[PDB]
């Protein structure tokens, strides 16, 4: 078949025509890099003729950023059972995240710069309300995964990241005068969505790549599909990455809503269910281990999922260490009568015996790397 | 009266603006039948008298004009709006010459753009078709829901076409001179009937290009003028006419995408034609040259061993300049490519005065004009002004997420295709209503063209772009959910759901792959279907996954859960439509345990081999729910499987104890079949799930303790007792009459292959005393059974092609592999 | 019977239990481990309580004396019992928390544990998710149980479902004790019918289940429509719907005021038309915005349709009508012929009014989905006469 | 039973003919007085062929004895027009027809 495979000359031009479309998209339209985003989110801040009026400046209307905000909000705080796909939502949450950041020794007075620039440009949107809508799309989800709420969570690190207390407090003061036991619930339910690593699905895709049947298409060996060992890798760090960054700097309000909301109904220790989800990890950390244990080299595939689970762990790792930082004393007696203790007695086994292994052979230096990191 | 009394005479007119919301309710959503009627009381005359007529108010210009639309217009739109997202490009000399930019003496990429709306356009949208309304026509004969769909009433369209723009003109020029009597009695009621039908008629392509020439000129003049009177824009309108003028821009820019589309279309066909070429001249030129170098005449020819997909990436891999080098192509031919994406980059404005000069920069500052002068109310208007301005920063990913709809076909499939879209929209249109035995009739006829339909076949790529296989599935899950508990109605449609979704399978690995991704949906929906015959959605499960190692790894044991759970809430209680048949009440549905058992049969048997993964969960599944099982296999209180084959037998024997026992359909079920059945797909799923005997070898732990569940649920002189059962055979007797057995209530040599099966796989013969015990009691009896009834009368029963069958897929082989 | 039961009974008001401590001085103190005390079933009235015969059941007031309903709180299980407290003026002690403390219900008298029957097998063929509560002397490890705090509108709600249900009962009986007896040239011969009640009930209601004004903020009337949606479910799993529909139908068989005091008397009679669109009004307030409480008429929507014609209460069973078939689909595919030749000779006999025009418009057309059935005999039964 | 009466003449002597295409104006009313047709108001004239069986039984038979340019008053039982099912919608059942036809030329 590879010398049958026909030229291109002799196929119908339709089908060729077809196969460069795909390829240019690929090659040339994807690849492109144009920013719209910061021009974007400038000329919808941007508001006019209030000079000119002088009334309306005390009547405050709402800026174009501010109303689409507002737009948003309303859908969110919309009642009904399921939160519907927005491609719009996502697009322009999307362009507000990268609005944020917007990006070998650096001067101290251009990292002050950079800092300022990253508050302006989260000022920007906190003035407008993107925070309260972050809270209410994560309480809409209602605990479903999807891509709704990942956007919703990038933008939420956006808007926080170097631990913006203006942003931080505002979304407490909205949580606690609204008294809503939603947004904890999904942030639960997310949680407990939220994967491990799988043997099963690893052998399974080992045996299929294996296999490693041509596509009827022209020929494609080993066509890779979603990666069944944790798809949502991304998702479980954006959202630990944000519970982190809600305690960023040591913000101990926020380290003791997590851990009970006084004037709610009921209440969630999102300390506590950190450490089930940590715990669900080292045991698979653990089960893996135990799977390669007698074979001399690890393969690349075990090295790559070695390295999500730790990347995920570290992240765990610096949002527990985050909730206590400052201290919060209540957070650390929570930590201490949890099961915190078996998940270390489990980590020290694993960093042990893999460090052993791994020292073995070069080939797993940079795997080592990460696992020191993380220990 | 004069109907312009109702503007005093309140009570009639709100009455009356009912009636005609009513109207349009009756004839909403397809039911052009009832449009025609309607034309009866609402005639043509009228309905274009109260466009024109200044006097009437609002609520009654609104509802006229809205009513105009549904009788006549709603249909056309929605079935071409359906379509305007796809892009089904002919590859012809139009096509050819179309370019993104028009040509002149600026250079393309610094060019101005052309006029939106204007232009050629190759890309397939099947026709409108339209019926005159007539009520002296005789009469069909046919019956009610055979009788053909109707079209919607036809009405002279250029003429509407030009009283639309004549209005929409003098609606501008008097909302210009600030009238204090407005048509409708305000600026609302003046202005949007009058939109709402310019943007139907330009969605359903009446307008021409010098009406899109004016219809752009009263929108702005100034941008639009093609080389004071003012705009739309420039009236300071209210929040709804806002509403109506952002569909019609969403409209424009919807076809500037579609140009954009077209012009990539036609840059594709111009140079894959030269890549052809050169590509044929290269090979060419290497077989002139092998004799030189033979290490890196290997290396060029990698290109011509590489797969089309490959070569053409290949071939375009040299935007970067560092691999330019390695990329093959001239650079002429570089170039020409290089040119159309610099002109591609600035028609979509990535490429960088007051006035916008540009329908971009006009919709991006009218939108931001618009929210900085007030604060809007209304979020349908803040949604679609900022759709439209995410669309004009952002052109680039609006092609990019069109492309995946856009597929080039040859101008000799034309008809076809269009033949086939045709089907798409009536089969789309059947989502919307509820199903009814025309829209049964009409889904059943649809799906039969469109697999007559060579194109259907030839493009697997462009159906599942379109969607048709997700639209049929909508449809058959529309008409499960509904009163499902109570009964399942139109089983034809869903019995016809399969044979296309379930032959899809079948036409491409892809559209398999498309498919086992909705499977847990087919899943959930099939626990209804068991109970219909036919082709249900777990055959559509059972296609999905066949044959495919790929998929039935990927396969979740959610799903396999499910599954079981379904089989052990058959093997606990029994089918309430046989009951009500007036059967005799058993504790379980054989019938339903089969079709899930033979899906699972699927699931972890593929192409000859076992699928370990699959088969050690279901095995675990299957004893934590030992009900599956069946009553037999139970363990404590339960018979064993011999003996239930012999009851079943014993049944089948017994009516009153088979079935009611008081068929015009022939299938009524025997129970002692169906008992019969359900044991022997057990047993084969068993045998499928045991482990490959290399495993064995290896000693693997795992294959050895499911080979040692296996043996321990179903012993050895079972399986010999049923193979050594006796199968009547037919008989010539009384006058010579064919005394024959009925295979839907009799026992069969299938019932036997499954148990030969399982025996092969798990216990094996390694014992020359067995080999010849089995050959004593049963295989050897069976054969001299077959070769007796090798007789002419006898040759083509029933019977005996079962037992060739049997012989020939279990016992034989089996022989031959323990000949030693 | 009392059992141990998940998923929406949990969110549903027969979940609600009162604890009141055996002192009425202090009785909104702290609880305290040991301390005795009665747990009230709101819905009902009826208290927790242990009998000889049938165990452990929910009894009246009237048989509740303390033995048999007086339940303490405890940590463990040992037998400690060391010492019974003094009685405590003011708060006390804050010992027990909502949602952390783990509790062991025990029957001081007999001192029983509270525990499951551990269901016998079979059950999980049945697939039965409930497991009877009973009260054993040793139990099981799992009998702890956490306390949930409900909120005020659920306990009100609790309430006011069952003072309403005893009052609309009392009301049935009296009507069903002079259903078939005509009082003649006398006097009814019955208890006084609580008319007054009914009726300020009814307003009550009514307000309590009006809808919120269209001036109102988007999050504000968000939040009012999940409080009102939330106490209409409630309302209907409690079963108020259907004794508004049994007191509907015990007033329609009389036809008018005089018919009703025939057997009443004028001093009900007078009331007997007030009530009839009161209790309209009130099932509109329940099932307005209600999908589920709106498809439960599909069954019987003929109760509707029967009543069109009724001259008292037009207007509400119309406003009843166009309520459930904008919510619910089901209706749409369940409508007959009958049905909208009904609704027709609704127009034909009350009048021209828009209203029912908008009923059969819903008829056509619900949630973006047409029903060619009723578009059709809609049509056909209403256009070609042209009256 | 198809019954003419003129309302205005013809030329009395070109006749339809079986095969020959027939071009009417015609308004259609119910014999209470409702009009539920026009021609004129879609102000295209209808065209139909004789012994085809495109229209009633009644037309065929009463324009079967028009003229050229003669306009007539035809009046249709309902065995000859729809019948007891009727138009639904359009004409009730057991509907007697009345119409006016002016026949403008054959073709």
């Amino acid at each position: 078949a590879c010398f049958r495979m026909t030229p291109l000359y002799n196929l119908p031009t339709h089908r060729a025509c077809n196969m460069f479309l795909e390829s240019y998209k690929a090659a040339w339209i994807l690849t492109e890099d144009h920013s719209f985003e910061d021009r974007m989110i400038d000329d919808l801040s941007k508001a006019g003729e209030q000079e000119e009026e002088e009334e309306e400046v005390e009547e405050k209307k709402p800026d174009p950023l501010h109303q689409l905000v507002l737009h948003f909000s309303r859908t969110a705080l919309t009642e009904k059972s399921k939160l519907d796909e927005d491609y719009l939502y996502m697009a322009y949450a999307d362009i507000m995240a990268k609005s944020c950041h917007l990006e070998v020794e650096v001067s101290f007075e251009e990292k002050e710069m950079e800092k300022q620039r990253l508050l302006y440009q989260q000022s920007r949107l906190h003035t407008r309300g993107a925070a309260e809508m972050v809270l209410q799309m994560i309480s809409a989800c209602k605990g479903e995964t999807g891509a709704m709420v990942s956007s919703t969570l990038k933008l939420g690190i956006s808007i926080l990241n170097g631990g913006n207390a203006e942003v931080q407090q505002k979304m407490l003061d909205y949580l606690k005068d609204k008294k809503e036991v939603g947004f904890f619930q999904s942030i639960q339910a997310l949680m407990q969505t939220c994967s491990v690593l799988d043997l099963n699905a690893f052998e399974r895709q080992n045996k299929a790549e294996g296999l490693g049947m041509v596509n009827e298409d022209g020929t494609v060996i080993n066509r890779q599909n979603g990666e069944k060992v944790m798809a949502d890798d991304e998702f479980t760090q954006d959202l630990f990455r944000f519970l982190q960054l809600l305690c960023e700097g040591h913000n101990n309000d926020f380290q003791n809503y997590l851990r009970t909301q006084t004037g709610n109904t009921t209440t969630i220790n999102i300390i506590i269910c950190t450490v089930d989800y940590l715990l669900r990890l080292q045991e698979s950390i653990s089960d893996f281990y135990w799977y390669y244990s007698g074979k001399d080299v690890i393969e690349e595939q075990g090295k790559r999922n070695f390295s999500k689970a730790m990347s995920v762990a570290k992240q765990v790792f610096n949002s527990l260490t985050e909730y206590i930082q400052g201290p919060c004393t209540g957070n650390q007696q929570s930590l201490a009568h949890s099961r915190l203790w078996d998940a270390v007695v489990g980590f020290l086994h694993v960093f042990a015996h893999m460090m052993m292994k791994l020292a073995q052979d070069s080939s797993q230096i940079e795997l080592l790397k990460e696992l020191l990191d993380l220990q | 009266m004069d109907i312009l009394e109702l503007s005093e005479r309140l009570d009639l007119q709100r009455f009356h603006s009912h009636t005609l919301r009513l109207y349009r309710a009756v004839c909403a959503l397809g039911n052009n039948r009832v449009a025609h009627a309607l034309c009866s009381h609402v005639d043509q005359a009228q309905l274009l008298h109260a466009l024109e007529d200044a006097h009437l108010p609002g609520p009654l210009r609104a509802g006229y004009y809205d009513l105009l639309i549904s009788i006549h217009l709603e249909s056309a739109c929605r079935s071409r709006r359906s379509m305007l997202s796809e892009y089904i490009v002919p590859l012809t000399p139009e096509t050819r010459a179309i370019t993104l930019f028009p040509p002149g003496r600026k250079g393309g990429n610094a060019r101005r753009h052309g006029l939106p709306g204007v232009g050629v356009t190759t890309s397939l949208r099947p026709p409108h078709h339209f019926s005159p309304p007539c009520f002296v026509a005789a009469l069909p004969a046919a019956g009610v829901a055979e009788a053909p769909a109707r079209l919607s009433p036809a009405i002279p369209l250029e003429a509407l076409r030009d009283k639309a723009l004549r209005m929409l003109g003098e609606a501008v020029r008097d909302g210009g001179q600030h009238a204090r009597d407005p048509v409708g009695g305000s600026v609302e009621f003046q202005f949007v009937p009058v939109l709402k039908l310019v943007s139907t008629l330009l969605v359903m392509g009446i307008f021409g290009d010098e009406d899109v020439k004016q219809i752009l000129k009263m929108i702005e003049p100034e941008v639009f003028t093609e080389e004071l009177e003012e705009g739309l824009l420039q009236m300071k309108l209210p929040e709804s006419v806002k509403l109506q003028m952002c569909n019609l821009l969403e409209y424009f820019c919807d076809q500037e995408l579609q140009h954009r589309v077209e012009s990539l279309a036609a840059f594709a066909e111009r140079y894959v034609d030269k890549l052809q070429a050169n590509q044929r001249s290269r090979y060419a030129l290497l077989m002139r040259a092998f004799t030189m170098s033979a290490a890196e005449t290997a290396r060029r020819t990698r290109e011509f061993r590489s797969p089309p997909q490959e070569q053409i990436n290949m071939l375009l891999h040299f935007k970067d300049e560092a691999d330019e080098e390695d990329c093959p192509l001239p650079e002429d031919i570089r170039q020409d490519l290089q040119d159309f994406h610099q002109d591609l980059l600035a028609h979509c404005g990535i490429q960088l005065e007051k006035k916008p000069q540009s329908l971009q920069e006009l919709v991006s500052h009218m939108v931001v004009r618009w929210a900085q002068e007030d604060y809007v109310q209304s979020p349908e208007l803040v949604r679609a002004m900022f759709s439209l301005l995410h669309r004009q920063y952002d052109g680039l990913g609006e092609l990019l997420r069109a492309l995946p709809r856009a597929y080039t076909i040859s101008p000799s499939s034309v008809e076809d295709t269009m033949s086939l879209l045709e089907c798409l929209g009536q089969i789309r249109s059947l989502l919307i209503v509820q199903m009814g035995p025309q829209e049964e009739n009409l889904m059943i006829q649809s799906i039969g063209n469109i697999m007559n339909n060579k194109v259907f076949y030839q493009h697997p790529n462009l159906m599942r772009a379109l969607g048709m296989h997700e639209t049929v599935m909508e449809v058959m899950v529309n008409v499960l959910g509904g009163g499902e508990t109570k009964e399942i109605r139109f089983p034809k449609m869903v019995t016809s759901c399969c044979r296309f979704l379930c032959y899809f399978c079948r036409i491409s690995r892809q559209n398999q792959r498309s498919m086992f991704d909705h499977l847990s949906y087919l899943l959930e929906n099939s626990g209804i279907g068991l109970g219909m015959q036919g082709s249900t959605p777990l055959d559509v499960a059972a296609a999905s996954v066949i044959d495919n190692n790929e998929l039935a790894l990927a396969l979740q044991e959610q799903d396999l859960e499910k599954v079981v759970s379904y089989l052990a809430g058959c093997g606990l209680q029994s089918c309430p439509m046989l009951l009500a048949k007036g059967y005799p009440d058993i504790g379980w549905n054989p019938c339903g345990g089969e079709r899930y058992l033979d899906f699972l049969r699927f699931a972890v048997f593929v192409n000859g081999e076992s699928v370990e993964e699959n088969a050690n969960v279901v095995v675990r599944l299957l004893i934590r729910k030992p009900e599956c099982f069946g009553p037999a296999l139970r363990g404590e209180g339960g018979s064993g499987l011999l003996a239930a084959i012999e009851e079943a037998i014993r049944i089948s024997e017994d009516p009153a104890r088979d079935g009611p026992g008081v068929p015009p359909e022939e299938n009524r079920v025997h129970l002692g079949h169906a008992i019969m059945s359900f044991y022997a797909a057990l047993i084969d799923l068993l045998g499928r799930c045991a482990p490959e005997m290399h495993l064995i070898q290896a000693g693997k732990g795992e294959a050895l303790r499911i080979r040692a569940i296996l043996r321990s649920l179903v012993p050895l002189d079972d399986l010999v007792g049923i193979i050594s059962l006796p199968l009547q055979i037919p008989t010539l007797g009384k006058d010579g009459a064919l005394v024959q057995p009925k295979m839907s209530a009799s026992f069969v040599p299938d019932h036997k292959a499954s148990m030969v099966l399982f025996l092969d796989r798990v216990y094996g013969i390694e014992n020359q005393d067995f080999l010849l015990h089995v050959l004593d009691v049963g295989f050897l009896p069976d054969m001299r059974a077959a070769a007796s009834l090798d007789t002419a009368t006898f040759s083509t029963t029933e019977m005996a092609l079962a037992l060739n069958r049997y012989l020939c897929l279990a016992v034989l082989p089996l022989i031959t592999k323990c000949a030693p | 019977l009392v059992y141990y039961e998940g998923g929406a009974v949990c969110t549903h008001a027969r979940s609600l239990w009162r604890l009141e401590p055996l002192r009425i001085s202090w009785s909104g103190s702290h609880l305290r481990w040991g301390q005795p005390l009665r747990i009230r079933h709101v819905t009902t009235g009826r208290y927790l309580a242990l009998t000889e015969d049938q165990g452990l059941v929910v009894v009246d007031a009237c048989k509740a004396h303390t033995k048999a309903t007086s339940f303490c709180f405890r940590v463990s299980k040992e037998k400690l019992d060391t010492a019974p407290k003094r009685d405590v003026e003011g708060m006390g002690p804050p010992e027990i928390k909502y949602g952390e403390s783990l509790c062991f219900v025990q029957h001081v008298a007999s001192g029983l544990w509270l525990t499951y029957a551990a269901p016998d097998p079979k059950a999980l063929r049945l697939g039965v998710l409930k497991k009877k509560a009973i009260l054993h002397q040793e139990g099981h490890m799992d009998d702890a149980l956490f306390l949930t705090r409900c909120q005020q509108e659920e306990s009100q709600a609790a309430r006011m479902i069952h003072s309403t249900a005893g009052l609309y009962n009392q009301f049935i009986k009296g009507l069903d004790s002079f259903s078939g007896k005509p009082r003649g040239s006398g006097p009814p011969a019955g208890p006084a019918l609580p008319i007054e009640a009914v009726i300020l009930s009814l307003q009550d209601l009514i307000g309590y289940f009006e809808p919120p004004s269209e001036e109102l903020q988007h999050e504000e009337k968000q939040s009012k429509l999940r409080s009102l949606r939330n106490r209409q479910s409630l309302f209907q799993e409690e079963g108020m719907l259907s004794l508004v529909l049994n007191c509907i139908d015990r007033l329609n068989v009389y036809t008018t005021a005089a018919h009703f005091a025939e057997y009443a008397g004028e001093e009900a009679a007078e009331s007997w038309k007030e009530i009839v669109n009161l209790l309209y009004e009130l099932l509109a307030s329940l099932i307005r915005g209600n999908r589920a409480n709106c498809a439960l008429f599909s069954t019987n929507l003929d109760w509707v349709v029967s009543k069109l014609d009724r001259l008292e209460a037009s207007s509400g069973i119309l406003e009843v009508l166009y309520c459930v078939l904008i919510e619910s689909p089901e209706v749409l595919n369940i409508i007959q012929e009958n049905h909208i030749k009904s609704i027709i000779s609704l127009l034909d006999k009350h009048g021209r009014n828009h209203k029912v025009l908008d009923v059969l418009c819903s008829l056509c057309v619900c949630n973006g989905v047409a029903v060619r059935s009723n578009q059709d005999l809609i049509t056909e039964n209403l256009l070609p006469g042209r009256e | 039973g198809v019954q003419v009466e003129t309302i205005s003449p013809g030329d009395g002597r070109t006749f339809p003919k079986r095969g020959q295409t027939c071009v009417v104006h015609y308004t259609g009313m119910l014999e209470d007085g409702k009009k539920f047709d026009s021609s004129r108001d879609r102000n295209k004239p209808f065209k139909f062929m004789l012994g085809k069986q495109e229209v009633i039984r009644g037309w065929e038979e009463g324009v079967a004895q028009m003229s050229v340019g003669q306009r007539a008053k035809l009046t249709i039982s309902p065995d000859y027009a729809y019948g007891a099912t009727g138009h639904p919608g359009i004409i009730p059942p057991h509907a007697t027809l009345v119409f006016d036809v002016e026949l403008l030329k054959l073709e």
